[PDB]
C-alpha cells in the first residue's frame, strides 16, 4: 500500500488505482446529473411538439424555457463535476507518462 | 444425413394425419386432440431437423 | 469499500431530481387527456426511494472513511495479504426451515383469519427466531 | 473504572479499538467462542468422554 | 465395512445396531396390495368420475413406480468428449502453484511475457537455466 | 380457563335429532374416521346380510392386533432374541422408526377424517374431497411417510459418523497463504502424526455437533 | 510481484467426486439443515423449474381452450383462474427464484469468497419462498378455486365486495411470502460483494454478472417491501372493514400506481441478471474479452436508475397519468439495453465462435429479445398504446421479452454451469434438439399473436364468436403452443441422464476459455469453493491463469490505437 510499483514493460488494468477517477464521488454525482440533464431536452421537445398541433398555447413558452434552463444547468454541472473528478488522473498522467 | 430422413418422413404423415382430422371434426373437444396430433407431427419434424443439425456440425466429436 | 460507497450517488440524485421534476410537472401541466393536480402516490415513492439509496450511500461512506487500505481493494495485492481468520460462518442449522414453516402457519392463519392461528403463529414465530439467535450459545448440559 | 468481561480480548485503545458499530478486525462475523482462541485443542482439553459400549448377542 | 443381516455399512452406517433393510419382495408385495385396494375403491356408490380420474392417475403412477422398482433398470456412463474437456486418464496440473512458482505450465516464459506479468527476468534467469 | 363439553347448550337426548359436528371424543375420532372412509361394501346372502360396517370392525381389530403383538413380529424379522438393557436411538433403527411414523400418519389421517366435518367447514375444502383424501391418503401417505422417515434417519446417522471421523466443524474459516479456504475442525479423539483425527467407533450415544456443547 | 520457492514432492489437492455417486440418505438431512450457498442454489434452481412446469401446464390448458370458439371443457371462471395463476407462478415462483438461485451459486465463486455473508438467512429465504409457493397454489383446493383477477389484481375488483372466496386471499399471502424470500436473498448479495471479495479483486475486476446482481439487489430491496405494504393494505381492506382502496377514495388508480411502481422494477430485476449470464457466456465461446466493460457497467447502473422513473407507462389508457413525461422516460430506458446489444455484437465481431450448446442458447436469446424490445418501443408511445394496450399484442410483446430473457438465457446458464455445478457435461445432441424445438415452437406460438392483437382480440378473453374473424390465427398459435409444451421433454431427460451418468469433467474449464474466476477452481468446487486462489489482476483471472503467453497480447491489443505507455519508465521500488 501507500504507493504502486511497476517495472518497465508492464501495463496493468488502470481501474481502482489510487489515481483512478472511478474511486471518487464527484465523478458518480456528475454521472447522475448528466443523466438528469436529458429530462430538460425531453421537456423542451414536449413543449414545441404540443405547439406543433396548436395545443399548450397558454404555457408553451414557459415550458420550453424552463426545460432549456434545467437542461443547461444540469449538463454543465455534470460536465464540470466529471472533469473535476478526472483531474487527479490528469495529474497522474503528467507525473508518470503512462495512460493506463 | 442419417436418421434425419426417416425421422422427418415418419413425422410428415403424422402431421398430415393431424391436420386432416382437424378439418374433419367440427368445433369440439376432439379438435383439441387433433391439434395435439398435429403438434406432435411438427415436433417430430423439428426433431429430425435438429438431429440433422447435430450431424452437419458436430460439437461432441468423440463418441 | 470505497468505490461502492460512492457509486450509489448517481441513482439517488437521479431519483431525487425526478421526484422534484415530477411534483412540479403534475401540479402545473393541465394537459388534455389527463387531470391536473399533485399525485402523492409515486411522488412519495420516488422521494423515499431516493431516501433508501441515500441511506445506503451515506452509511457506506461514513463507514469507509474509517477503514484502512484493505487488500481486496488494493490493485496489486498478494494472496498472502488476507491470510488469517476470515470470520465465523454457520455450518448448519434446522431453524431457517422451522421459522419458514412458522411464518407459513401465521400466513395461513391470516388467510382464513382464525384468531387462534394468528396467535399460535406469532408465538411459534418468535420461538423459532429465538432458537435461531441462541443456536451457538445454548449452555452446555448442566451435568 | 468500568467492568470488563474477562472473555473480552485485550487491546490498547491508544493505537486502535476492539469493535465499533462501524468497523471490526474481521471480514465476516466474530467467533462466538472468541477470536483470541486458537482451535484445535487436545482431546482431554476438549472435555469430551467417548463411550465404549457393547450390546447383547 | 461389513455386511450385517444383508445390508452394507456403506449404505446404512448403523447397520449393526438395528433393523435396516426391508427385502425388496416385501416392498413389491405391499405396493401391489395397495394397488389392489385402491382399484377396489372405485366400486362404491359414488356417481361422479373426478374421483375416478384421481384414482386412476395415482394407481398408474403407483404401477409405474412398482415396475421400475421391480426391474430397476440402468444406463451406462457415457464416454463422449464434448469440448476442450479431456478423457478420464488426464492429470490436472495445479495452475495456481505453477503461477506462484513459474514452474510447469508457467515455465519457460520468454522475457517479454515475464515483463508483462511484472516479474523482472533478472530474478528468474537461473530458474529457467 | 377453557370450557370443555358445554352440555348445557346441547339439550337432552332424543333419537330424532342430530348436529352437523357430532364427532365422539378426540381419542375415539380414529374409529369414527374408519367408518367415514369405508367404501360401503355390503354382502347379501339370501335370508342374511353382512352390513358394510363389519369391515371397519375387522380393520380396527387388525390394527389393534398388530399393536398388541408387535415385539414378536419384530423378533421374527429382526432375527434376534437377546436380553437388551440399553436403548436404541431412533435414528439407528430406521425400519422401526419409519414404521412408527407410518403408523402415526395412518392414525392421524383416521383422526382428521373423523373430524373432517369440522375441517371442511372451517378451512373450506369440499366435504367429498375430504373423504377421498382420507381414503386415498390411508394408502398413499403412509408410503411417503416411510420413504421420507427412512432417508432422514440415514442422513442423521451419516451426520453422526461425519462428526466422529472428522471432528466438530467449529465454523471458524481461515485462509491459508496459498489462498485455500479451510475450516478448523476440533477433534474429539487423538490425532495422527499427519495432523488429522483418528476415527472413533460409533457407540450409540449422542455425538456433540457444535462447540457450544463442549463448554466453549 | 513475488515468486515462491518450489515445494518438495508437491501434489495437487484431491478434487471432489462428481455427482450421481451419492449414497442413500446422503442429502435428506443435509438438505434440511443446509447452509452451503451452492447446494442451496442447486435446490433453488430445481424448485423454480418445478414451478415452471406447473405454470406452463396451465398455459397449455388456456391455449387448448382457445383452440376453437365455444367453451369446450373450461368455464369462464376456470379460464380466469388459469391465466391469473399462470401469470403469478411464472413471474414470482419461477423467475425471481431462478434469478436468486443462479446468484447464490455463482456469485461467491466469481467474487472469490467461501460462503455468502448470511448463510442461515439464505436458507430462510429458500424455505419461505417455497412456503409462499405452496400457499399460493393452495387456492385450487378451495371449492371455488384460486384467485381470478389477473396477476395484477386491479381494484375495486379485488375488494371484499367484488372478490369473495379465500383463494383471492391466498394469492396475497403467497405473493408476500415470496416477496420477503426475495428480500432475504438480496440482503446477502449486497453485503457479500461489499465485504467478502478476494484479495486483489477490486470492484472493477468483477465479472459483469455479479455487477448486474449487485444492481438488482439494490433495485429489489427498493421495490419488494412496497409490494408487501400494498398487499397488507389490501388484506386489511378485505378482512377488516377498511376503505383505503375504495373507488370513492380513488382506490383504483392508487392501487395501479403503487402496484406498477413495484412491478416494472420486477421485470428489470428479471432482465438484468440474464443479460449478465449471456455477457459471461458470449466472451467465452467467441474467445474474445467483453467489449466495453466499464461501458456495460454504466449501462447496467443506468438501467437500474431509470427503472424507478419509468413505472407509469403501464397506465396510458387510464386517463390519469401524465403522458409526455412517462413516454419520454420509457424511451430513455431503451438506450442502455441497446448499448448492451451493441456490446454483445461487438465482442462477437471477428471472433472465433464455436457453437457448443450455451452459445446457441445465447444467440437465440439475442434474436428473440431483439424483436421483443423492438415491440416494446412501439408500446412505449401513447398514441400507439391507445390501440395496443391490453390486447394480444401486449401478450406477444411481454412473452417475447420474458421467454427470451428468462427461459432462453436460463437454459443457457444451465448448460453453461452444469459442469461447475455437477462435475459432468450435458448431452450435446439432446441440447440441440431442445433448442430447436423450443425455438420453432415459440416463434410459431407468439409471432402470430401480434396479428390477433392488432385485429382486435383483447387479452384475457375466454370465448369468442365464430364471426369475429380470428379463429384460424388462434388455431395456428395453439398447435405450436403444444409443440412448446413438448419441447421440455428432452430437457428433463437430458438433465436427469446427465446428472447420474453424464460425461465426467476432468479439467477445471471444459469449455476451455472461461474468463471468470469460477473456472479456475475444481468441478465441482470443494465445500469452501477454493483450494487455491489465482493471482487476480484483470476481468479475466481464469483466462490469464491458463494462458500466460497470451497476457502480453491481452494487455497490448485492448485499445484501438493503443498508447506508448508500455515503454514508460519504472515507477517505484519494492
Ligand atoms: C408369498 C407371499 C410373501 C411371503 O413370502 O409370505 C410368507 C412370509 C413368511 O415369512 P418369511 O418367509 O420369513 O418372510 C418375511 C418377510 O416377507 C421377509 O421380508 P422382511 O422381513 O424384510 O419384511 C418384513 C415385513 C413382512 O410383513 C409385511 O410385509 C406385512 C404384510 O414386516 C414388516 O415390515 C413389519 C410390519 C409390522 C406392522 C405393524 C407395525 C406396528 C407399529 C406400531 C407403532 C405404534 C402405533 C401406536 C398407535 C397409533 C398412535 C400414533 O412372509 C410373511 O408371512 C409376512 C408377509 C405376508
Ligand atoms: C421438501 C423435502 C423435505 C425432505 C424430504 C426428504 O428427506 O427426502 C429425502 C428423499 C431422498 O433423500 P436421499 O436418499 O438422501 O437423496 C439422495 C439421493 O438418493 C442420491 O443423491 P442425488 O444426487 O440423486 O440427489 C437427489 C437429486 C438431486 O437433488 C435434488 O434434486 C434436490 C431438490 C430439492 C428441492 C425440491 C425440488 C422439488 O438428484 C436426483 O434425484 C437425480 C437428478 C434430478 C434432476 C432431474 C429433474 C429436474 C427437474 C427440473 C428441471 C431441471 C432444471 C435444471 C437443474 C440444473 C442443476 C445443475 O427425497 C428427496 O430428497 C426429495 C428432494
Ligand atoms: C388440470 C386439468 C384440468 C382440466 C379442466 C378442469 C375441468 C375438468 C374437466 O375436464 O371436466 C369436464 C367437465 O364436465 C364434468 O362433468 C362430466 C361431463 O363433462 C358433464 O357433461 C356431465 O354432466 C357429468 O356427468 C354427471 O355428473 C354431473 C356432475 O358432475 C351431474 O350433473 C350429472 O349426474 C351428470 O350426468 C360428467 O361428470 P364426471 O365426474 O363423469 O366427469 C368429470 C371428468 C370427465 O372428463 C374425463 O373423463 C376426462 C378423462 C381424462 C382423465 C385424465 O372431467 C374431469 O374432471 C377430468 C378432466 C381431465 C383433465 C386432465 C388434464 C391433464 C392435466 C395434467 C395435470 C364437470 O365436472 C364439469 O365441471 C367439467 O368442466
Ligand atoms: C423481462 C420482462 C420485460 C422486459 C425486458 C420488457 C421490456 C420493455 N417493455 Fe415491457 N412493456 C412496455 C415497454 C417496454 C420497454 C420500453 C421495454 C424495453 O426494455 C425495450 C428496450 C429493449 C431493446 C432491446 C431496444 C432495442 C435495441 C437496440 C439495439 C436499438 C436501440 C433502440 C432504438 C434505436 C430505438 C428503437 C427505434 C425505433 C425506430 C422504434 C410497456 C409500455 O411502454 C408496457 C405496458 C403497456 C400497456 O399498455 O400495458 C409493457 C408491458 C409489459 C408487461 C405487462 C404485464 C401486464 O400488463 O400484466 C410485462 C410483463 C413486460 C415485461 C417486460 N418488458 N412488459
Ligand atoms: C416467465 C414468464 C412467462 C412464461 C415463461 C410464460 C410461458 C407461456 N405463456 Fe404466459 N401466457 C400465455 C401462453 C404461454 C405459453 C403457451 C407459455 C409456454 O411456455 C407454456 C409451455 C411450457 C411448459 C413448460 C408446459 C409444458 C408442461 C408439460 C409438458 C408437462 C406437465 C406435467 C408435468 C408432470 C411437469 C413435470 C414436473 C416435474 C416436477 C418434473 C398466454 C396465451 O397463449 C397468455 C395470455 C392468455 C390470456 O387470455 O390472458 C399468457 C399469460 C401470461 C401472463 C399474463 C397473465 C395475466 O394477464 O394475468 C404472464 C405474466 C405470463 C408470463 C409467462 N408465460 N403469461
Ligand atoms: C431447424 C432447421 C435448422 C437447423 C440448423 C441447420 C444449420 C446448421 O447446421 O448450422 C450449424 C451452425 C453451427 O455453425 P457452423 O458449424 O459454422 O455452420 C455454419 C457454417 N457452415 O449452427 C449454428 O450456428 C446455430 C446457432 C444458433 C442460431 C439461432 C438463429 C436464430
Ligand atoms: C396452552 C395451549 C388455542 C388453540 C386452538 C384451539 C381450537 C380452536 O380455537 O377452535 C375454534 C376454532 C374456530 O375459529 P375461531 O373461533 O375464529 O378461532 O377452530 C378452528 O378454526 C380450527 C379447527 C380445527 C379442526 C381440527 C380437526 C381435527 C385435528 C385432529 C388432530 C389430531 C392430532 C393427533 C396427534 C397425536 C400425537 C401427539
Ligand atoms: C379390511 C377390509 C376388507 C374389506 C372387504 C370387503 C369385501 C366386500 O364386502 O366386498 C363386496 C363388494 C361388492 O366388493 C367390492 O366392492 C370389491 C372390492 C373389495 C375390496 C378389495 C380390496
Ligand atoms: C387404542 C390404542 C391402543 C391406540 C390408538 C389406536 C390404534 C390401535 C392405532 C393403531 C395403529 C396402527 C398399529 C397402525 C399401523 C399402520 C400400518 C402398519 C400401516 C401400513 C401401511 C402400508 C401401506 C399403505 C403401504 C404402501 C406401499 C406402497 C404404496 C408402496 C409403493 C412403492 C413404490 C411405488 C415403489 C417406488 C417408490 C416411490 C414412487 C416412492
Ligand atoms: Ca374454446
Ligand atoms: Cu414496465
Ligand atoms: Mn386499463
Amino acid at each position: 500500500p501507500e504507493r504502486m510499483h511497476y517495472i518497465k514493460g508492464y501495463v496493468p488494468v488502470a481501474y481502482s488505482s489510487p489515481h483512478s477517477s472511478l474511486e471518487r464521488s464527484a465523478t458518480w454525482l456528475g454521472m447522475g446529473f448528466l443523466l438528469t440533464a436529458l429530462a430538460g431536452v425531453g421537456a423542451v421537445l414536449f413543449a414545441v411538439g404540443a405547439n406543433s398541433v396548436g395545443q399548450q398555447q397558454e404555457h408553451w413558452v414557459l415550458y420550453s424555457i424552463i426545460g432549456v434552463v434545467f437542461a443547461v444547468v444540469c449538463t454543465v454541472l455534470g460536465t464540470v463535476l466529471i472533469i473535476k473528478g478526472r483531474a487527479p488522473y490528469n495529474r497522474y498522467v503528467k507525473e508518470t507518462g503512462r495512460t493506463q | 444425413m442419417g436418421k434425419s430422413f426417416a425421422l422427418l418422413v415418419l413425422g410428415a404423415i403424422i402431421l398430415a394425419g393431424g391436420v386432416w382430422y382437424t378439418i374433419e371434426v367440427g368445433y369440439s373437444v376432439m379438435a383439441i386432440v387433433a391439434a395435439l396430433i398435429m403438434a406432435a407431427g411438427g415436433g417430430i419434424i423439428t426433431w429430425g431437423l435438429a438431429v440433422a443439425a447435430d450431424v452437419n456440425s458436430p460439437t461432441s466429436h468423440k463418441i | 469499500m470505497k468505490s461502492s460507497a460512492k457509486l450509489m450517488y448517481g441513482p439517488t440524485v437521479f431519483m431525487a431530481a425526478m421526484a422534484v421534476i415530477y411534483i412540479f410537472a403534475t401540479m402545473h401541466v393541465s394537459d388534455g387527456g389527463s387531470v391536473k393536480g399533485v399525485e402523492w402516490v409515486g411522488s412519495v415513492a420516488l422521494v423515499l426511494s431516493a431516501g433508501l439509496t441515500l441511506m445506503l450511500g451515506v452509511y457506506l461512506h461514513f463507514t469507509e472513511v474509517r477503514v484502512d487500505v484493505l487488500p481486496e481493494d488494493w490493485e496489486e495485492a498478494e494472496v498472502a495479504d488476507k491470510a488469517g481468520t476470515l470470520g465465523f460462518f454457520s455450518p448448519s442449522s434446522i431453524w431457517p426451515a422451522a421459522m419458514s414453516g412458522a411464518v407459513g402457519f401465521l400466513a395461513f392463519g391470516v388467510v382464513y383469519f382464525h384468531y387462534w392461528m394468528i396467535a399460535v403463529g406469532l408465538m411459534l414465530l418468535i420461538f423459532t427466531i429465538t432458537k435461531l439467535n441462541l443456536q451457538y450459545g445454548v449452555p452446555k448440559e448442566k451435568h | 473504572k468500568h467492568f470488563v468481561d474477562p472473555a473480552w480480548p485485550e487491546h490498547n485503545p491508544a493505537d486502535g479499538h476492539v469493535v465499533t458499530e462501524l468497523i471490526s478486525k474481521v471480514a465476516g462475523a466474530s467467533s462466538p467462542w472468541g477470536d483470541d482462541k486458537e482451535f484445535p485443542v487436545s482431546a482431554e482439553e476438549t472435555g469430551y468422554v467417548h463411550p465404549y459400549t457393547r450390546i447383547n448377542r | 465395512p461389513e455386511i450385517y443381516r444383508g445390508v452394507s455399512t456403506l449404505d446404512e452406517p448403523s447397520a449393526a445396531w438395528g433393523w435396516h433393510g426391508l427385502k425388496r419382495n416385501t416392498i413389491q408385495l405391499a405396493g401391489w396390495i395397495s394397488v389392489l385396494f385402491m382399484l377396489g375403491y372405485n366400486f362404491g356408490n359414488h356417481k361422479g368420475h373426478v374421483e375416478t380420474i384421481w384414482l386412476l392417475v395415482i394407481t398408474a403412477l403407483l404401477v409405474i413406480g412398482l415396475l421400475i422398482h421391480l426391474f430397476e433398470p440402468k444406463l451406462s456412463q457415457v464416454r463422449t468428449i464434448t469440448s476442450r474437456n479431456k478423457p478420464v486418464g488426464h492429470v490436472e496440473p495445479d495452475w495456481t502453484y505453477d503461477q506462484a512458482t513459474l514452474t510447469g505450465t508457467w515455465g519457460n516464459l520468454t522475457d517479454s511475457q515475464l515483463r508483462s506479468v511484472n516479474i523482472e527476468p533478472s530474478r528468474v534467469a537461473h530458474l529457467r537455466a | 380457563v377453557t370450557t370443555i363439553n358445554a352440555i348445557w347448550n346441547l339439550g337432552p337426548y332424543n333419537p330424532s335429532q342430530v348436529s352437523a359436528g357430532s364427532q365422539p371424543d378426540v381419542y375415539m375420532l380414529w374409529t369414527d374416521g374408519a367408518a367415514r372412509v369405508m367404501p360401503a361394501w355390503e354382502l347379501y346372502l339370501g335370508n342374511y346380510t353382512i352390513p358394510a360396517v363389519f369391515w371397519v370392525a375387522v380393520m380396527l381389530g387388525i390394527l389393534v392386533v398388530l399393536l398388541v403383538t408387535y415385539p414378536f413380529i419384530e423378533r421374527k424379522f429382526t432375527g434376534d432374541d437377546a436380553h437388551h438393557n440399553l436403548l436404541q436411538r431412533p435414528r439407528d433403527v430406521p425400519v422401526r422408526t419409519s414404521l412408527g411414523v407410518m403408523a402415526l400418519v395412518f392414525y392421524i389421517l383416521l383422526t382428521v377424517s373423523g373430524g373432517n366435518d369440522v375441517y371442511a367447514m372451517q378451512f373450506h375444502v369440499s366435504l367429498n374431497a375430504m373423504t377421498w383424501i382420507g381414503r386415498i391418503g390411508l394408502i398413499v401417505g403412509p408410503a411417503i411417510a416411510y420413504f421420507i422417515t427412512y432417508r432422514l434417519c440415514i442422513g442423521l446417522q451419516r451426520s453422526d459418523r461425519e462428526v466422529l471421523e472428522h471432528g466438530i466443524e467449529t465454523g471458524i474459516i481461515k485462509q491459508m497463504p496459498n489462498g485455500a479456504f479451510i475450516e478448523v475442525h476440533q477433534p474429539l479423539g487423538p490425532v495422527d502424526d499427519h495432523g488429522h483425527p483418528i476415527p472413533l467407533p460409533y457407540a450409540g450415544a449422542a455425538v456433540p455437533k457444535q462447540m457450544n456443547q463442549l463448554g466453549y | 510481484t513475488a515468486v515462491a520457492p518450489r515445494v518438495d514432492g508437491h501434489v495437487a489437492p484431491q478434487r471432489p467426486e462428481p455427482t450421481g455417486h451419492a449414497r442413500k440418505g446422503s442429502k435428506a438431512w443435509l438438505m434440511m439443515t443446509t447452509t452451503d450457498h451452492k447446494q442451496l442454489g442447486i435446490m433453488y434452481i430445481i424448485m423454480s423449474f418445478s414451478f415452471f412446469f406447473l405454470g406452463g401446464l396451465m398455459a397449455l390448458l388456456i391455449r387448448a381452450e382457445l383452440f376453437t370458439p365455444g367453451l369446450q371443457f373450461l368455464s369462464n371462471e376456470q379460464f380466469n383462474q388459469l391465466f391469473t395463476m399462470h401469470g403469478t407462478v411464472m413471474l414470482l415462483l419461477y423467475g425471481t427464484p431462478i434469478v436468486w438461485g443462479f446468484a447464490n451459486y455463482v456469485l461467491p465463486l466469481q467474487i472469490g469468497a467461501p460462503d455468502v455473508a448470511f448463510p442461515r438467512l439464505n436458507a430462510f429465504g429458500f424455505w419461505i419462498t417455497t412456503v409462499g409457493g405452496v400457499a399460493m397454489l393452495t387456492g385450487f383446493l378451495t371449492p371455488g378455486g384460486a384467485a381470478d383477477f389477473g396477476w395484477t389484481m386491479y381494484s375495486p375488483l379485488s375488494d371484499a365486495i367484488h372478490s369473495p372466496g379465500l383463494g383471492s386471499d391466498m394469492w396475497i399471502v403467497g405473493v408476500g411470502a415470496t416477496g420477503i424470500g426475495s428480500v432475504a436473498s438480496a440482503i446477502n448479495m449486497l453485503t457479500t460483494i461489499l465485504c467478502l471479495r478476494a484479495p486483489g479483486m477490486t470492484m472493477f475486476r468483477m465479472p459483469i454478472f455479479t455487477w448486474n446482481i449487485f444492481v438488482v439487489s439494490v433495485l429489489a430491496l427498493l421495490i419488494f417491501p412496497l409490494l408487501l405494504a400494498a398487499a397488507l393494505g389490501v388484506l386489511y381492506d378485505r378482512k377488516l372493514g377498511g376503505h383505503l382502496y375504495d373507488p370513492a377514495n380513488g382506490g383504483s388508480l392508487l392501487w395501479q400506481h403503487l402496484f406498477w411502481f413495484f412491478g416494472h422494477p420486477e421485470v428489470y430485476v428479471l432482465a438484468l441478471p440474464f443479460f449478465g449470464i449471456v455477457s459471461e457466456i458470449i466472451p467465452v465461446f467467441s474467445r474474445k474479452p467483453m467489449f466495453g466493460y466499464v461501458g456495460l457497467i454504466f449501462a447496467t447502473l443506468s438501467i437500474g436508475a431509470l427503472s424507478m422513473a419509468v413505472w407509469a407507462h403501464h397506465m396510458f389508457v387510464t386517463g390519469a397519468v401524465l403522458l409526455p413525461f412517462f413516454s419520454f422516460m420509457t424511451f430513455l430506458i431503451s438506450v442502455p439495453t441497446g448499448v448492451k446489444f451493441f456490446n454483445w455484437v461487438g465482442t462477437m465481431w471477428k471472433g472465433h465462435i464455436t457453437w457448443e450448446t450455451p452459445m446457441i442458447w445465447s444467440v437465440g436469446f439475442m434474436a428473440t429479445f431483439l424483436f421483443g424490445g423492438l415491440t416494446g418501443i412501439m408500446l412505449a408511445s401513447p398514441p400507439l398504446d391507445f390501440h395496443l394496450a391490453d390486447s394480444y399484442f401486449l401478450i406477444a410483446h411481454f412473452h417475447y421479452t420474458l421467454f427470451g430473457t428468462v427461459v432462453f438465457a436460463s437454459c443457457a446458464g444451465v448448460y453453461f454451469w452444469f459442469p461447475k455445478m455437477t462435475g459432468r457435461m450435458m448431452d450435446e445432441r439432446l441440447g440441440k434438439i431442445h433448442f430447436w424445438l423450443t425455438f420453432v415452437g415459440f416463434h410459431g406460438t407468439f409471432l402470430i399473436q401480434h396479428w390477433v392483437g392488432n385485429m382486435g382480440m383483447p387479452r384475457r378473453y375466454a370465448d369468442y364468436l365464430d364471426s369475429d374473424g380470428f379463429t384460424i390465427y388462434n388455431q395456428i398459435s395453439t398447435v405450436f403452443s403444444f409443440l412448446l409444451g413438448l419441447s421440455v421433454i428432452p430437457f428433463i431427460w437430458n438433465v436427469f441422464k446427465s446428472w447420474r451418468y453424464g460425461e465426467l469433467v476432468t479439467v477445471d474449464d471444459p469449455w476451455g476459455y472461461g474468463n471468470s474466476l469460477e473456472w479456475a477452481t475444481s468441478c465441482p468446487p470443494p465445500r469452501h469453493n477454493f483450494a487455491s486462489l489465482p493471482r487476480i489482476r484483470s476481468e479475466r483471472p481464469a483466462f490469464e491463469l491458463h494462458y500466460p503467453h497470451m497476457i502480453e497480447r491481452m494487455r497490448a491489443e485492448a485499445h484501438t490505437g493503443h498508447h506508448d505507455d508500455i515503454n514508460a519508465p519504472e515507477l517505484g521500488t519494492a
